């Protein structure tokens, strides 16, 4: 079977207050 | 490779997404330092509610698209804090277990659960399902603060003295505007302002008040000013200025002329109406205000005076002494009538009517003696007036200016009640003469307070 990673952020989006960027990754390797 | 992919996260109730797809939902492919966005043809998002009232946001990859191996795939969407994220930062809720790192609101979770479900093998497949085990945090912005500045002014403006009794303190309270059906929180956040005399402006801020909401503010109604509240700030950082400005007042004073009785009263009248002509009621000091109209007895206990404390700015008033309290006095009055928009004395002036006493003596029979008066206008004076004689009060009437009078040796007529700075001539009749040398002292005068002639009778 592959192997799979994932990660997971939140990062503030710079000079705009109160919103923030999420990140949802997964990469695979066969 | 593995496919049928769908990357999954269930946001907590302290982060939503953005009105309108501004949210830019999208899944960037990042290989060998090259990025590219999936177009529609291989990737959707949806969003549902999960049983929970959570919102889930899925991007579900075109079912036969296979990971290319090694590359990192990465959903992007943009978050911001609700409204519940907004009210914790404020500290107006609390967190509960679960709710941040450490119960600390600086580290609120973005998430409840964030997965990725995929599929492997050619013919029948097998799916896995694996859970993100980073579990990020955020702060929310800073709350506001919000600053109250209170001001007292006098009757015409700023810095100008304060006459009128002043609390020693004022509390305003900041009003939390309910959007949600509900009713505004009117005890939201309270702070006292001190009140010292002549000092004007005083400042104090509400803390830690929460975004995401329109603010008003309550202040006192305080005896003798009228309020204005404005917010000299934004709807999105408020900033709150209170003016006090004192009301002006109406004094009605009384004087006396040439009057040595000082025992009098005396009742004044005043009407008031209002610019847009409502009948005016109301108390104003001591005195009552009933339909328009109030009523001042003046006398010297009270200084006089009567004073209608804080009445409305604009207020037409119009001062005249009651018929009845006129009798025996000339009456002239200064700012009878006008607009209060600042402090009025308005002046009642009672001047003692002068009297002509006329005295006949006889040296060495009633005499007759004709008196002559004009008024200060010049004309001929008709009318009838009390004079006495040795106390026995008679009406004396002239007309056309002219009136006459019998009197023996040694009396004294006084006529009272005639007008102001009138001219008198007195003149004993030719018949009443005959036999007698007759001379005069003060024969003719002015009416300016009381006077005195005499005629005198010598024999031969």
């Amino acid at each position: 079977e592959p192997q799979t990673t994932l990660h997971k952020t939140i990062t503030p989006i710079s000079g705009q207050d109160d919103k923030y960027e999420l990140s949802l990754d997964i990469t695979s390797k066969l | 490779g593995i496919h049928h992919v769908s990357i999954k996260d269930v946001l907590s109730k302290y982060v939503q997404l953005l009105p309108n797809g501004s949210s830019e939902f999208r899944v960037v492919k990042e290989k060998d330092g090259s990025s590219e966005i999936l177009t529609e043809n291989q990737v959707t998002f949806d969003t549902k509610t999960t049983s929970e009232g959570l919102v889930e946001v899925t991007a579900k990859f075109s079912p036969n698209y296979s990971l290319e191996d090694g590359a990192r795939y990465v959903l992007k969407f943009t978050v911001t804090s609700s409204q519940e994220a907004l009210d914790a930062i404020a500290g107006d809720k609390k967190l509960e277990a679960g709710d941040a790192e450490g119960s600390d609101v600086n580290k609120l979770y973005s998430n409840k659960g964030a997965s990725v479900t995929y599929s492997y093998g050619i013919g029948n497949s097998q799916t896995k399902t694996k859970e993100y085990s980073d579990n990020p945090t955020f702060k929310p912005s800073d709350p506001l603060t919000v600053p109250v500045e209170v001001e007292w002014q006098g009757v015409t403006g700023a810095r100008t003295v304060i006459t009128a009794d002043q609390p020693s303190n004022v509390e305003l309270k900041l009003v939390q505007k309910n959007k949600n059906g509900g009713s505004d929180n009117q005890d939201y956040r309270k702070t006292n302002v001190n009140v010292s005399k002549n000092v004007s402006n005083e400042t104090r801020n509400f803390e830690k008040v929460a975004k995401g909401y329109q603010y008003d503010l309550i202040a006192p109604d305080v005896p003798a000013f009228t309020k204005e509240i404005k917010n000299v700030g934004t709807e999105s950082n408020p900033s709150f200025k209170v003016i006090y400005k004192q009301l002006p007042s109406l004094t009605i004073k009384k004087v006396l002329e040439a009057e040595n009785n000082l025992n009098k009263e005396f009742r004044i009248k005043v009407k008031l109406t209002s610019p847009d002509s409502k009948p005016l009621n109301g108390t104003f000091g001591e005195i009552t205000v009933v339909n328009g109209e109030a009523e001042i007895r003046v006398e010297k206990r009270k200084r006089w005076r009567g004073i209608l404390s804080y009445l409305p700015r604009g207020t037409h008033y119009k001062v005249e002494e009651e018929a009845a309290s006129t009798n025996g006095y000339h009456v002239t009055y200064e700012n009878q009538e006008g607009d209060l928009n600042k402090d009025e004395t308005s002046t009642v002036t009672n001047h003692k009517l002068p009297s002509l006493s006329v005295t006949k003596k006889v040296t060495g029979k009633s005499f007759k003696i004709t008196i002559n008066i004009r008024d200060a206008q010049n004309s001929p004076l008709n009318g009838t007036y009390t004079a006495t004689v040795n106390n026995k009060r008679t009406p004396l009437q002239f007309t056309n200016g002219r009136a006459s009078i019998d009197l023996n040796k040694d009396q004294t007529i006084k006529i009272d009640g005639l007008p102001l700075d009138s001219h008198y001539t007195v003149e004993e009749e030719t018949n009443s003469s005959r036999g007698y040398q007759v001379s005069y002292e003060n024969q003719e005068g002015k009416l300016d307070g009381d006077k005195s002639a005499t005629v005198t009778n010598n024999k031969n």
